[PDB]
RNA sequence: ACCUCGGAGCAGAACCCAACCUCCGAGCAGUACAUGCUAAGACUUCACCAGUCAAAGCGAACCUCAAUUGAUCCA
RNA sequence: GCUAAACCUAGCCCCAAACCCACUCCACCUUACUACCAGACAACCUUAGCCAAACCAUUUACCCAAAUAAAGUAUAGGCGAUA
């Protein structure tokens, strides 16, 4: 009768409790939503990372 | 007070979020210094009789230079305000 | 890993457990309170919403304050609601060209002000913007005590506000020997600002001296283990003898 | 497509028929955030149509304006804004918030002379000048204009909701519960005040 | 160009083909002539009116303003009196 | 084995802490109630009359309203002066 | 706070805008082909090896289909049974129109067929007059 | 020394063809002021950009030369 | 046949939940881990730049407070890249 829907019945992070994702997408919503509750130094990696790839899919690659 | 605004226009943000900010919104421009700006004569009411301005109970309109600088300090004269330029006016009415 | 709660948390979750936690609530609802200063350096948009010459259709549009820069000496010293504007700027108002790192600081005047209440000469720093508002105000006092706390801006002024509201508070002679009837009078034209003798010493305060304070009133000796019990084995042998 | 959902008969004709019956049939999904101020009528379909229903739409071609009133029917056009289309389009999801019923408001500076011309129908233009533009249409397209006031339904069919009302039953500050199903207004003088004006 | 964004990860548009061409929902293109408002002197009528006209553009370029332009330009509009309704759609094709 | 319980909805409104600081604003907002009222009937206790908007909130939004939005006298007025101007 | 008061009887009109979640049986038309050209299927059913069931909206399972922007053809979705039956059928029926026997993909899983060229209408008369 | 455009040969006969290969030139001028509007169909400087020809119709009377030149944004 | 080879544990990574630490025997800011004397010594300042634009000079996302959506829309922009 429609009272839940499956993807609230998975265990797992917040960020992801029904989603997908490459890296990039996930490492954003990352921050967007736990970057506050998030160490020092793992922000700084998550940062340096969603820089990385920022650079990597929009200027590396073939098909451009 | 120097005036400013911004160069470029804030991304718009929400009643209960603050803004995001960056150096493209720290850059400014002048647009007014509010100093070179004509001044406007003060209304003070004088209570000694003084060459010139007035006398007691009557109330004039004075440079700020001045009257910041001997009116105020010396207790001759007070603000034109509704505290006491009704006694003002009723006394006068006395007289 | 991660934290149970954010960052920017932490120092309101220690404000709630701690000595600062025997704090009343008035001071700390008066530190929270985060009220937007009057702006200063610049013009504030009449209305929420506005229509741009481009198209005929509505913006709405909310204004932005500038980070101003407050020196120890302006705190020191009443300024007004002004400071430095640290920022940067175009050459030749050319968007085009090369950008320029700019400070603009305010005219600063040093001038003699009185007050009936403290009784006291003064000599500060202020500025043109001060004298004009004080002036708005009908009196330097006035100001003083409507000044809503982020638009004061000063500790000075603030410190300024605790004693003259004290002194309100305490209707004291000391102030004017042989005056009562200029002590009432100035009481009564300054009557409505007037507040418990409690808001006005813990007003004006930072939460630092505002511990120190506290600490001061909660301190004091242990009673002795000994003293406490006589006391119980005098009930005991009360309550002994009326049995 | 009209002729397709009545024949069908998923909405019903004999009910007046409007945009949240339109809706709820799925005749035409509607994306107000998107700016869709609504639904028009076209020419295609004129023949092999014996609708006679009394719609309610925003535009409105002659040639569908000619064929209903042929075949009996009625049409109107009605502004609608894009919040106030949002809450006609999908009324349960604002019914679950609680917020009264919004009022509709007049057009912008452009349409308010389409919405008043009364050989476009509008919702605002007089009635007095209806039966002319219905008898100019007659005498352009050579069919006899059938007088409906003769039929047991034209009650039926001049039903019609007066502007700052979106539904036939319901008004501005009337607040809707299903949950407990009841309804409620505020019977204040300055809040029915308000929502009348 | 910018494959992926930095807030939304989602791909974006560049306004320059925006603010020069128009998608029909046939996925054609049109764009209007260079150089239709300069020179126009010297240049003989007929090139003026060459230059004025309308025309559309190769598959090439055309997939390659679809590649750069998002589904949102690409969709289906119904607009009031707007003269390009004729044209979104394609009639009597083949091949 | 028997299974687990079937995962079901909480049954009743959900009012947090408001003196908890991880639960947001939105759910001490107002809004929230009227949501939980529409939602599960009167049950929820909150009173019909706060939804409504207080004699300042419909001040200011009477205010705003005919500052922006005109009537349509005002609106066949400035449509007849400007047809005129254009003729 | 504000004053209110309650009613129950305008909930009429709130269960008229309540929306509808199955497929309506259609009316009983006094007269078929109802404009539109909508006819519902003949009862009894018809007696042969296979069997064509409606749609959701009780139309016909008949579809169209491009891809490549060429290859341009179209689709029985949902046959029931010997679907080779039917398959030659419209093989025999579409014949006289071409010229020649078309090549025509069955997917007996599904119950489809897959037929190159557009014979949508064509298809349609003819499970009408068959009577599925 | 040169960097763009046109004509001739190499490239003899549909098209095209390079060299710091050989020659001549251009970066205008002159006459009208329908040097107006629209429009089938075609050529195309090896892509695109650009550049060319033009039937018919409305409206009217009774362009030469070979290149003779410069996109977008912006003002 | 030597040199060698093989092992499976120590423990570790990501999440979730929950907020967290302080010999109180002596010692530790002078030259730290050093039992004992006259000083007036105090913090509050825009991040920049690489890189990208196939050079580079304006410009180039880097969070700060509900997940999705509106929306990569309105807008900004050597109206370019891009935001
Ligand atoms: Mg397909
Ligand atoms: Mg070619
Ligand atoms: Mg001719």
């Amino acid at each position: 009768n429609f009272e839940k829907h499956p993807k609230e019945l998975i265990r797992g992070p917040i960020w992801l409790r029904g989603w997908k994702g490459n890296e990039l997408q996930r490492c954003i919503r990352k921050r967007k939503m736990v970057g506050s509750r998030m160490f020092a130094d793992d922000l700084h990696n998550l940062n340096k990372r969603i820089r990385y790839l920022y650079k990597h899919f929009n200027r590396h690659g073939k098909f451009r | 007070t120097v005036i400013v605004e911004r160069w470029w226009k804030v991304p718009l943000a929400g009643e209960g979020r603050k803004p995001r900010l960056h150096r493209r919104h720290r850059v400014y421009k002048l647009v007014e210094d509010t100093k070179h700006r004509p001044k406007e004569n003060l209304e003070l009411i004088l209570t000694q009789s003084v060459e010139n301005v007035g006398v007691r109970g009557d109330l004039v309109s004075v440079k700020k230079s001045l009257g910041r600088n001997r009116l105020l300090p010396q207790g001759l004269a007070v603000y034109a305000s509704p505290e006491n330029k009704k006694l003002f006016e009723e006394e006068k009415l006395l007289r | 890993p991660l934290h149970k709660y954010p960052v920017w948390l932490w120092k309101r979750l220690q404000l709630r457990e701690g000595i600062c936690s025997r704090l009343p609530g008035h001071y700390l609802r008066s530190l929270e309170e985060e009220r937007t200063p009057t702006p200063v350096h610049y013009r504030p948009h009449g209305a929420k919403f506005k229509i741009n010459p481009k198209n005929g259709q509505r913006e709405r549009v909310e204004d932005v304050p500038i980070p101003i820069y407050f020196p120890p000496e302006s705190q020191r010293g009443l300024w007004g609601g002004e400071g430095w504007i640290l920022g940067q700027i175009y050459a030749n108002n050319d968007k085009l060209s090369k950008r320029l790192k700019k400070v603009w600081k305010p005219q600063l005047f040093e001038r003699e002000f009185y007050s009936e209440i403290l009784d006291k000469k003064f000599t500060v720093t202020v500025t043109m913007r001060t004298l004009d508002l004080i002036d708005e105000a009908y009196g330097l006092d006035f100001y003083i005590l409507k000044t809503p706390k982020e638009d004061l801006c000063s500790k000075f002024g603030m410190d300024l506000k605790r004693g003259m509201l004290l002194r309100l508070a305490r209707q004291d002679p000391q102030l004017h020997p042989e005056d009562p009837e200029r002590r009432a009078a100035i009481y009564d034209k300054y009557k409505e600002f007037a507040i418990p003798e409690e808001e006005a010493e813990w007003v004006g305060l930072t939460l630092e001296e505002a511990i120190e304070k506290q600490r001061l009133l909660e301190e004091k000796d242990p009673v002795p283990l000994f003293k406490i019990y006589v006391a119980e084995l005098i009930q005991q042998l009360q309550q002994q003898a009326l049995s | 497509r009209l002729q397709y959902l009545i024949d069908l008969g998923r909405v019903d004709p004999s009910q007046p028929i409007d945009l949240t019956q339109l809706v709820n049939g799925r005749g035409v999904t509607i994306q107000p955030l998107k700016r869709d101020y609504g639904v028009q009528l076209v020419e295609e379909g004129a023949d092999t149509f014996t609708a006679k229903v009394n719609i309610e739409v925003q535009l409105a071609s002659e040639l569908a304006i000619a064929a209903i009133e042929k075949n009996g029917g009625v049409v109107t056009t009605a502004f609608y804004d894009p919040r106030s289309l949002d809450i006609v389009c999908k009324p349960v999801p604002f019914f679950l918030r609680g917020q009264p019923i919004p009022k509709r408001m007049l057009p912008p500076e452009e349409l308010v002379p389409y919405y008043t011309d009364a050989k476009n129908r509008g919702y605002l233009a007089d009635p007095a000048k209806f039966p002319e533009a219905r008898l100019e249409l007659a005498r352009k397209y050579g069919y006899i204009l059938p007088d409906i006031t003769k039929d047991e339904l034209f009650k039926m069919l001049c039903t019609r909701k007066d502007p700052r009302q979106i539904f036939f039953g319901l008004a501005p500050g009337w607040v809707v519960n299903m949950a407990d199903k009841k309804i409620l207004k505020p019977t204040d003088e300055n809040l029915l005040k308000y929502y009348t004006s | 160009l910018t494959y992926f964004s930095a807030r939304k990860g989602k791909r974006k548009t560049v306004k320059a083909v925006i603010d020069r061409f128009l998608r029909l929902h046939c996925g054609l293109w049109v764009r209007r002539k260079a150089g239709y408002k300069k020179k126009l002197w010297k240049k003989t009528p007929a090139r003026k009116k060459r230059l004025r006209e309308f025309v559309f553009c190769n598959k090439t370029q055309s997939k390659l303003l679809d590649k750069m332009t998002t589904s949102f330009w690409k969709r289906r509009n119904w607009y009031v009196d707007d003269p390009y309704q004729k044209y979104h759609d394609r009639t009597n094709l083949k091949v | 084995y028997r299974a687990r319980p079937p995962p079901r909805r909480r049954p009743g409104p959900r009012w947090p802490d408001p003196e908890d600081l991880l639960t947001p604003r939105w759910q001490l907002g107002p809004r929230y109630a009227a949501k939980q009222f529409a939602r599960y009937g009167a049950a929820s206790g909150v009173v019909p009359g706060s939804l409504w908007p207080s004699p300042e909130q419909l001040r200011e939004l009477e205010a705003e309203e005919r500052e922006w939005y005109p009537s349509l006298a005002t609106m066949q007025e400035s449509l007849r002066v400007k047809q005129l101007a254009e003729e | 706070y504000p004053r209110f008061v309650e009613s129950v009887d305008e909930y009429q009109f709130v269960e008229r805008l309540l929306p509808a979640t199955r497929i309506p049986d259609p009316p009983k038309h006094e007269h078929y082909p109802t404009p539109s050209g909508w006819q519902p299927p003949r009862d009894p059913p018809p007696n042969l090896p296979y069997f064509v069931r409606r749609s959701r909206m009780h139309n016909i399972p008949v579809y169209k289909d491009i891809t490549h922007g060429n290859r341009q053809m179209t689709v029985i979705r949902k046959v029931e049974g010997d679907i080779w039956a039917l398959q030659k059928d419209v093989e025999d029926f579409l014949s006289p129109l071409l010229g020649k026997t078309p090549v025509t993909q069955v997917n007996e899983v599904t119950g489809t067929l897959r037929i190159k060229g557009y014979f949508d209408q064509e298809l349609k008369a003819w499970l009408l007059e068959k009577g599925f």
